[PDB]
């Protein structure tokens, strides 16, 4: 589960990134489509491209659906319950997306945040995103 | 794994900046802090009790030395991994019987420790020709199993 | 896939008792029950609504008898379900787009069906024989991937 | 997540079960050993015979804790707590595990039940132990 040093952990990471939320939001997106092709088939609407204001615009939502997460980490469930009937019951997303994206938004920090992404942080945002990760499709199990 | 010219290019010129004695240590052990149940299988390596013993540990150090260096290997021989990797398959597989998603686990955790180290440089595109890498090396370890 | 010789007996001598007619369709209709996300699909095979509704489509018991027909067929060259399953590979992958863990999830659900259908017939090492067969056939059908 | 339709499929399915419990639990154990032999490796100190009575033994023990998972499914976490320790800090076991003995627990009732295993019921079963799996990994994420 999320210990009391993982939510400190994450807490803190977060809160370096600061205002660059949205930007890395949108090359996390951008990474997962590139790297993981069969993403893509769920954005049928969107210009994939490198400068892609759909892209960029996207990213500054699941940035802020991340903040949420993290301002409410120990009642994400309620938080995050809207997201979750969209991801599961509208768009149904295969489960095993949510890990490609979440790899990515890892990988993404660890480009960013040098100094932050030690392998205690790298742990403890690796299992908060495995959180969001089941309340996004906690409407299948 | 087939890799676009321009990818070929990105990935060989990326590992050439790579430190070998330091990535190779690193990765595996962010592996085993991050994925803790891979631990059952270096219990001979020591005190992994902490991140900072596991990252310190210099038996985790030298054994990484020994996986990046098969990932180079890997590298040369992108036309016939399942030849390249059969006999650490084998021991992967019918020895130590590790399940093969962890070969995956380990490629994305060097994925990690790749854009950890360059920033900037481990652009989308080159992340994007990694993951065929990884992902390339991960099936052919596995190999023994199907 | 290698199969012991007794081991292909159990298969193939399963696979004879087999209902062509019934068991393709529950197969995966069960799969759009179980796993939802799966139904995204097969939007124009109608109401997927309730389970009641996906069990009676008679789109789904039509697409199940032709997916079936695919595993017989992988029965005949298990020696080469790659070559075998090239157009299919194309299909569902360059196509479709189909995470390959929905080939593992059908293959395993088409192994509740014959469990539910066989009774203790289908003892563990029967299981076993087939449990190999869907993994070969499942990384087949994701050979296009990689 | 579990339904209250869930929670009712669940629990006349187990009922049915009755005093088969144990040997259920035996032979879906039997079916993961031959099935996925790195499931093996967890357990040297038995006899993975078929007519072992190590497990035969611990067939039962399995049963008995998915019981009370069934009788207090609604407090799982707490009722489970003892057991996820053990899997995930003592013995370490790989998470990918649980969901080759969750298969082998549906095919051992799927041909045990004809009558019982229906589509609904299949589908409630798989979000049970689902739901079992993940709290007995929780000392993970
Ligand atoms: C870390 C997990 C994720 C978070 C936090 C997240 C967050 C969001 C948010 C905040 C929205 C916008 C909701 C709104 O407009 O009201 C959204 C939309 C959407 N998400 Fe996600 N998402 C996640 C993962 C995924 C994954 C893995 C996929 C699929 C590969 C996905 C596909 C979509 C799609 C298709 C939409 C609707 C886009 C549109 O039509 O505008 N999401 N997501
Ligand atoms: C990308 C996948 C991996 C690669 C390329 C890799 C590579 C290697 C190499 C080069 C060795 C040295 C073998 C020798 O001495 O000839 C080795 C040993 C070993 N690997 Fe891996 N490995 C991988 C994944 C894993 C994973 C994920 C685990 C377990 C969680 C693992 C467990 C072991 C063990 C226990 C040994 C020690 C064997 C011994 O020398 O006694 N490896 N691996
Ligand atoms: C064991 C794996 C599977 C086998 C052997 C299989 C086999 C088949 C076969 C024989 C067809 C008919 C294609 C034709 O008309 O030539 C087909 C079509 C299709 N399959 Fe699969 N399939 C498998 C898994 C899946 C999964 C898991 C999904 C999605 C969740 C899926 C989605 C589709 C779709 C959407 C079509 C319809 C294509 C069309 O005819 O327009 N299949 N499959
Ligand atoms: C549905 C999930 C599972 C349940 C309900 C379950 C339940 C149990 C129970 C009740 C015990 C005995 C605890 C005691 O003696 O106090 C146990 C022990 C154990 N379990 Fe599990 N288990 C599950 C899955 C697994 C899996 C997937 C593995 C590994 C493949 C595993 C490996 C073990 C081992 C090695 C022991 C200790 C055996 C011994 O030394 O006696 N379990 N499990």
């Amino acid at each position: 589960v999320l210990s009391p040093a993982d939510k400190t952990n994450v807490k803190a990471a977060w809160g370096k990134v600061g205002a660059h939320a949205g930007e890395y939001g949108a090359e996390a997106l951008e990474r997962m489509f590139l790297s993981f092709p069969t993403t893509k088939t769920y954005f049928p609407h969107f210009d994939l491209s490198h400068g892609s204001a759909q892209v960029k615009g996207h990213g500054k939502k699941v940035a802020d659906a991340l903040t949420n997460a993290v301002a409410h980490v120990d009642d994400m469930p309620n938080a995050l319950s809207a997201l979750s009937d969209l991801h599961a019951h509208k768009l149904r997303v295969d489960p095993v997306n949510f890990k490609l994206l979440s790899h990515c938004l890892l990988v993404t920090l660890a480009a960013h945040l040098p100094a932050e992404f030690t392998p205690a942080v790298h742990a403890s945002l690796d299992k908060f995103l495995a959180s969001v990760s089941t309340v996004l499709t906690s409407k299948y199990r | 794994v087939h890799l676009t010219p321009k990818e070929k290019s990105a990935v060989t010129a990326l590992w050439g900046k790579v430190n070998v004695d330091e990535v190779g240590g690193e990765a595996l052990g962010r592996l085993l802090v991050v994925y803790p149940w891979t631990q059952r299988f270096f219990e001979s390596f020591g005190d992994l009790s902490t991140p900072d013993a596991v990252m310190g540990n210099p038996k985790v150090k030298a054994h990484g030395k020994k996986v990046l260096g098969a990932f180079s290997d890997g590298l040369a021989h992108l036309d016939n991994l399942k030849g390249t990797f059969a006999t650490l398959s084998e021991l992967h597989c019918d020895k130590l019987h590790v399940d093969p998603e962890n070969f995956r686990l380990l490629g994305n955790v060097l994925v990690c420790v790749l854009a950890h180290h360059f920033g900037k440089e481990f652009t989308p595109p080159v992340q994007a020709a990694y993951q065929k890498v990884v992902a390339g090396v991960a099936n052919a370890l596995a190999h023994k199993y199907h």
